[PDB]
């Protein structure tokens, strides 16, 4: 069955960084895209960052741009997002997405499942 | 027109089929159970180059 899991958040003070983990099992990983996205509190949604199956696109929001790291690994089969000079606005609670189509954008079939 | 003629004698003879039946036609097979995986090289998300 499909699930994805994340790990790694916690409670952290100004100029000190921390590791986040996207754990999932169910489906195959190495041909999906997958996102990160934060759920503050009663501000809708907004999205960090992304990946594909071949990692060579990646994007992030100018907002935070400078300061997120995305990277995965086939191996661990998990989802890492690298912060560097944590902030006031990163509090959310942050989301773990998987595509459907391999790819970030752009294409006629395109959507967040899990 | 067994003994191909139109007089016959006294006695008892032994004749042939002649009377046709139709038939029909029928065919039986085992249980097709194990498909072969088309859809994994049909139905794929990526296709490599
Ligand atoms: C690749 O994937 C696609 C999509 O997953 C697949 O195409 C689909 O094939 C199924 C095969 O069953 C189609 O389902 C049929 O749909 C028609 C209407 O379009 C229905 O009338 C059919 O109903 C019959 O079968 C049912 C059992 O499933 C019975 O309960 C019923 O009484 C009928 O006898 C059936 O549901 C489906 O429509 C397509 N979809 C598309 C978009 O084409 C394709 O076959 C896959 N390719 C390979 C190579 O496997």
């Amino acid at each position: 069955e499909v699930q994805l899991v994340e790990s790694g958040g916690g409670l952290v003070q100004p100029g000190r960084s921390l590791r986040l983990s996207c754990a999932a099992s169910g489906f195959r990983f190495d041909d999906y895209a997958l996102h990160w996205v934060r759920q503050a509190p009663e501000k809708g949604l907004e999205w960090v960052s992304g990946i594909s199956w071949n990692s060579n696109n990646i994007g992030y929001a100018e907002s935070v741009k400078g300061r997120f790291t995305i990277s995965r690994d086939t191996a661990k089969k998990s989802l890492y997002l690298q912060m560097n000079d944590l902030r006031a606005e990163d509090t959310a609670l942050y989301y773990c997405v998987k595509d459907r189509h391999y790819d970030s954008s752009g294409y006629f079939v395109n959507g967040f499942d899990i | 027109c067994t003994l191909k003629s139109f007089t016959v004698e006294k006695g008892i003879y032994q004749t042939s089929n002649f009377r046709v039946q139709p038939t029909e036609s029928i065919v039986r097979f085992p249980n097709i159970t194990n498909l072969c995986p088309f859809d994994e090289v049909f139905n794929a998300t990526r296709f490599a180059s």
